[PDB]
């Protein structure tokens, strides 16, 4: 026995979330054990150099629940293999779904017997990770495709170990708390960015071995940065050598023909009704959280799982999503789960016991759409569209949200964030500085995709690296400085940490003509005041009500020339005039620079 | 609000706000309620929060969904369980008044009674069940004329309500059920607070048997709601509870006084200290057909 | 060798429309030739009992155009075979796309279908039929199609269908008794899932094993021809079946499916659409159309879900469709092509040189939807939807249409045709006869699916035989008798043969309250008058204008007792009255029976 009679009983239930240890390829000192799930197969064999690639020499023997196991003496680490499964008349060669390492034979993929031995250097980090408590702390996420970020030479990506020290510094210099990694799991078409997955249990070869990635996380953890992984339980890759019709029949697929056709992915969706699929998917969740200590998982296209598009909603997926999150937090109390759901499915970020999906965070795609839609327009146009801006807060507390500017918004002709912004180059730079300033002020956590911080003109290209030649140009350097300052203010002031309705107060929302909004962020005693000038006309003697009187400080000036503005600043310690304005006992009479944001803190 | 620049009529939006501001200034204890079937936000919120300034909003979402679920035959209610349970994701967006009105009983939409499926006893049971849920659900209560007897025809203004129906048992019974429902509402402060603190889920996944349990609490006070939306009675049904000890059922929709089958829990229901639905103790109860059970711990 | 230089030249062009002459398995008395198209394969071999299923015994040789060929001595008819294709690291067993017969070696209900070496030799005796057969000219001849699922039609024993031979005599006898001109058979091409009804095809060149050998099917068609019945085949070029050894990823890469990742996503099928850009796909598909018309003497081909082909606009699909029809009628001038297109795509039934798709016929689904919708209503309410009935004539001449009642319309809870009609059993049968009466009177050819002719209660269940036991009851034998007499009228009276606008005249449409319709069907001197009462209330002294005066006879009355009706009618001769009505010189004063159609002829 490789497999306990109990382990099979757990498989029948779909309650083995440690299935990785039983399944896949496991080296011992004299050979390796192979274990594959192929219930509707008549025979399963492992073929490799260790047996001259002959099906007969090593054939796996079925145990309970369509689970095949066998030992091959002489099977060694670094060996390539493939499973040859026979479904009656026909035979086919397959990859190991639980392969912990895949390397292409061409060098342009074959499962490799691998050992995941690694000794960690992040003990200190894990003890301090916030998880659910992170809701009351700042999260500022830097989204990255490792291949696109930095290059050694054109068309040559950075390795896992190599990128760590350059990336960790850049992330630290800007004060981000976490990096969200576009899917690292093995995928054939690099142009997919990782979203069509073949090796759910294998990190991509292009950046190194499993150990190379483990260290990258080790380093990022030691340097105080969190790592969030993008996860694709919604669908599986099209290529046949992979998961498609694995046992010769539908396996990860829906057995029934009606359910299998689906929008976006057809016959490539996971059958969450099957217990084996749930084992496979939920085990992978912990596998990444366990063997690689990942801090978070971000689930994309949650709407595609929830709906089928009798009940239109897919309950199998809905309970799977709920039990996925339930398992994560029971096994890892400080893990972090994020969902992107482009529907108003309620309680995505809500606990399962309240009928929620159980994520900690939901991408605020409403905010993103509204915000981008508002600022795409001309400032003269903005006064008509001003309500779009202010009404963002009517939806800002429905869920635990992360305000998100993502890679997808910077592709497919939508234009770089820079490109979207209106006017001349100075006004465009101001508008992006205003955008990010307002985004850090808006309640909710923050995520920015690569290149937004230096305002790169080009749309994100995976075959290229971001335009660092722009870091030299002044406006781009100023936008980088502005983002770093906002993160520093975010890291320090607790008023921005509490994204609850308690944490936000409106000061003024009705300057519809000059497109100005004043609002407040409070936690307990501490206060921060936000004045946003969304039109290029500067305003002097503009009065803004305040709760508290006394000396007020200008904590940040979007137009401070250090960011590339006209340099127009109050440049003074403001004193609250005890004459009421905006229904407040006091008011500040301030100067609003063009397309600029002032953040004011009491002294 | 909408004429359909933008679609919004800001004239009207400022008029509505200045309307509410003026009323509450001159009459601080007046009440303004709005019916808005768009999802315009913060209708019940103060103007200084960018709201329209009404104190109350009719919960048209609750009614449409709730009515749609009640109309479906109980055999099918299995498949629309998410419709009933999901109403509470929206029950706290505004200060809400759950409303059943003349508009729902006109122009061929049918009497509330007519809206209910099944045989005659079942129509009264379903109609009694709905009102139980309307009172248990968070939010204030509004019911239009004739629904309290469960009158048969749509509201006809050129004529009188069907008062003769008050002699038949099923209809005098729904009137009795509403009377006691209002009495429970008036006396128990657990129902006065329509905020999220005032509501707790007990269990929502009995989707095959179409059973729903929720709690309405203010401080010490608790009220337990168990709803059987199928004509099958359920026996030895366990329902988690926060506190143990003696519990009594203060209301049973299926009581004979209302025209019901007469099953229920007569004797003291004592909590069993075994965890259920993630709760420390549990009650093993009998759920009557198409009935709502309201339970209070004993003091 | 096996492939001449001309054969490879045509295949590269996309012009090899007889490709079965060379592709697939071709037996010789000593051995069998094998030829399979797999351009992206590094190795391909034939496996069979004839070589101990050893892959290295017979590796086919790469010729040009990605074509592989090889000869195997000792491979004989009835031997089972499989292709073993190696795509770099991975190998897979695949079926022959050009298989001339497939069989489950297992005999099991769920089983792999294995390609079997087959000889297609057969001597035909359908001389008279094919020399007098008329395709495109059938536009001016009566076409009445009986749509059939061979397994579902009649059972020889419970759960056992009839052979191609065993069904031959019973089916021909039944169709002749009811007077249909053609039978349309749901796809007989080899399909894995019996529940697919044949629309998921694996062996396009192989008749399904369930009903016998190829020669059995050729015999069935031969027999039907001698009996004077035409055979229309359902053909599925829109999509192929998802089976792992089938056409999916044939050479290890995309072959029959679109190479591009994006234009693979398809709402109806996706991933399994044919890439009409490829000359090889065009070869495979267009040859198959000709293959059935040639080797199986088929009279017609009906393509379903054409809307799934035209849109993704797919110019390549449309040019495929156009070159399909052009090529068909080029090789078989008396063939028939029918299309069902669920969009209002114009000119389906139009010739290619007029910018049409080139089919001879289009299914009139507009007619089907409206009529059923109108008759689903109770006679009390039909008063308010009168335009739904009459307005069908605004659309009756846009194409050469076949009014269609199909299996699609009597399954998946849509209800049997009997079930669809309102009222008590007498009224449902009365209404069904009226619907059949109107469908035969309305312009266009006629199609009726099995079980509608007796008005079967239950929805069509493919696992069972039609409820023939219902033929004992009076209503059901009557509806069947009514259909027979309608078909007798159709075949003899040429007024119904011309579905052109010349062939139809309105007599009255404004009787909305009483829900009555009078329309006229004419060819030259010949006339047919139609009076329809869609309410169970009979109307007496109803005047109906007529073009010609004089004696009129009532040739058919749906309400005759022989059909299961009340027995009201206009006894024998009717004499036109020289007083004007409906803008006509004469009129007949008639008695209109309940829910009945009268068909009247001048004497």
């Amino acid at each position: 026995s490789w497999l306990t009679e109990e382990d099979i009983r757990r498989w029948e239930s779909g309650t083995f979330y440690d299935s990785y240890r039983k399944l896949g390829a496991h080296p011992d000192e004299e050979g390796t054990w192979f274990c594959v799930w192929a219930p509707h197969a008549d025979a399963v064999s492992v073929l490799g150099a260790f047996n001259n690639w002959d099906p007969e020499a090593h054939q796996l023997e079925r145990y309970g629940a369509g689970l095949w196991a066998g030992y091959v003496p002489g099977a060694l680490p670094g060996h390539a293999y493939k499973y040859r499964i026979r479904h009656g008349f026909y035979q086919a060669d397959k990859t190991d779904p639980y392969a912990f390492a895949m390397e292409p034979p061409t060098g342009s993929l074959a499962s490799i017997i691998t050992r995941l031995d690694y000794t960690w250097h992040d003990d200190a980090w894990m003890q301090r990770r916030k998880g659910p408590a992170s809701l009351y702390e700042p999260v500022s996420i830097y989204e990255v495709h490792l291949g696109s970020w930095r290059h050694k030479q054109p068309g040559v990506s950075f390795s896992y170990r190599e990128i760590a020290e350059p990336l960790a510094d850049y992330v630290q210099d800007l004060g981000f708390t976490h990096v969200e990694l576009l899917p690292i799991m093995e995928h054939p078409y690099y142009g997919s960015w990782g979203y069509q997955v073949v090796g759910y249990y294998a990190p991509t070869f292009r950046y190194g071995t499993p150990q190379d990635l483990m260290y990258l996380i080790d380093y990022l953890h030691q340097r105080g940065i969190g790592v969030i992984l993008d996860w694709v339980p919604s669908h599986f890759a099209a290529d046949p050598q992979g998961l498609v019709y694995f046992d010769g029949t539908t396996l990860f697929e829906y057995d029934d023909p009606r359910m299998r056709h689906h929008p976006d992915w057809g016959t490539y969706v996971f059958d969450y009704n099957k217990p084996g699929v749930r084992n496979f998917l939920i085990s992978n969740a912990l596998f990444w959280l366990d063997y690689y200590h990942v801090d978070g998982l971000r689930v994309d296209a949650v709407a595609s799982m929830l709906y089928r598009d009798g009940g239109r909603e897919n309950l199998e997926a809905i309970d799977f999503i709920k039990k996925f999150n339930e398992t994560v937090y029971l096994h890892f109390p400080e893990a972090i789960t994020i969902a992107e759901e482009s529907t108003a499915w309620p309680g995505v970020s809500a606990p399962t016991y309240n009928n929620g999906l159980g994520f900690l965070y939901k991408w605020n795609m409403g905010w993103m759409h509204d915000t981008l839609d508002y600022m795409r327009r001309d400032p003269v146009h903005r006064k008509y569209h001003h309500d779009t801006l202010t009404f963002s807060l009517w939806y800002a507390f429905s869920e635990h949200y992360i305000l998100p500017l993502s890679h997808d918004e910077v592709v497919h002709g939508k234009g770089s964030l820079w490109t979207k912004m209106p006017g001349d180059d100075w006004q465009k730079a101001a508008n992006l500085r205003l955008l990010y300033g307002h985004m850090w002020g808006h309640p909710g956590k923050k995520l920015l995709f690569m290149g937004g911080e230096f305002g790169q003109h080009h749309e994100w290209n995976h075959d290229t690296q971001l335009e660092w030649h722009l870091l030299d140009q002044p406006y781009h350097r100023g936008i980088q400085a502005w983002v770093r300052d906002l993160n520093h203010l975010y890291r320090t002031h607790p008023a921005l940490w509490h994204d609850g309705p308690e944490g936000f107060e409106w000061i003024d929302f009705n300057d519809r003509d000059q497109s100005v909004i004043c609002y407040l962020r409070k936690h307990t005693d501490r206060l921060l005041l936000f004045v946003l000038n969304f039109t290029p006309v500067p305003r002097e003697h503009y009065r803004v009500g305040v709760p508290i009187g006394g000396p007020w400080r200008e904590v940040l000036n979007s137009d401070a020339v250090a960011y590339g503005g006209s340099g127009m600043g109050n440049f003074g310690r403001v004193e609250a005039v005890p004459e009421s304005w905006h229904g407040r006992p006091f008011h500040l009479e301030l100067t609003l620079p063009p397309l600029a944001i002032l953040i004011l803190e009491p002294e | 609000l909408y004429r359909d620049g933008g679609r919004e009529n800001l004239e009207a939006i400022d008029f509505i706000k200045k309307f509410n501001e003026t009323v509450y200034l001159h009459f601080p204890e007046a009440i303004t309620i709005a019916e808005e079937s768009t999802a315009w936000p913060g209708v019940s919120a103060p103007t200084y929060n960018n709201g329209l300034g009404f104190l109350y909003k009719w919960n048209m979402g609750w009614m449409h969904d709730t009515l749609d679920y009640m109309r479906r035959d109980p055999v099918h209610r299995k498949y629309h369980h998410d419709t009933l349970t999901f109403s509470l994701w929206y029950a706290f967006s505004e200060h809400y008044i759950l409303p059943l009105s003349h508009d729902e009983v006109v122009h061929g939409k049918g009497s509330l009674w007519t809206k209910m499926p099944g045989d005659d006893w079942q129509k009264a049971a379903n109609l009694r069940l709905l009102y139980g849920h309307m009172w248990g659900h968070p939010g204030k209560k509004l019911l239009f004329m004739g629904g309290e007897f469960g009158q048969h025809h749509e509201w006809n203004h050129d004529t009188q309500l069907e008062w003769h129906l008050l002699d038949q048992p099923y209809h005098r019974g729904i009137q009795a059920w509403v009377r006691d429902l209002n009495h429970l509402y008036r006396t128990h402060p657990a129902l006065w607070h329509d905020g999220p603190e005032g509501f707790e889920w007990i269990d929502f996944n009995d989707r095959d048997q179409s059973v729903i349990c929720y709690l309405r609490k203010h401080t010490d006070r608790l009220l337990l709601f168990v709803l059987n939306f199928t004509p099958v009675p359920r026996e030895h049904y366990r329902v988690g509870v926060p506190i143990g000890g003696p519990w009594r059922e203060v209301l049973n929709s299926d009581a004979v006084a209302y025209g019901g089958s007469g099953m229920g829990n007569f004797g003291r229901v004592e909590a069993v200290p075994e965890s259920w639905h993630g709760r420390p103790f549990h009650l093993e109860l009998t759920l009557p057909p198409l009935a709502i059970l309201i339970l209070e711990p004993e003091s």
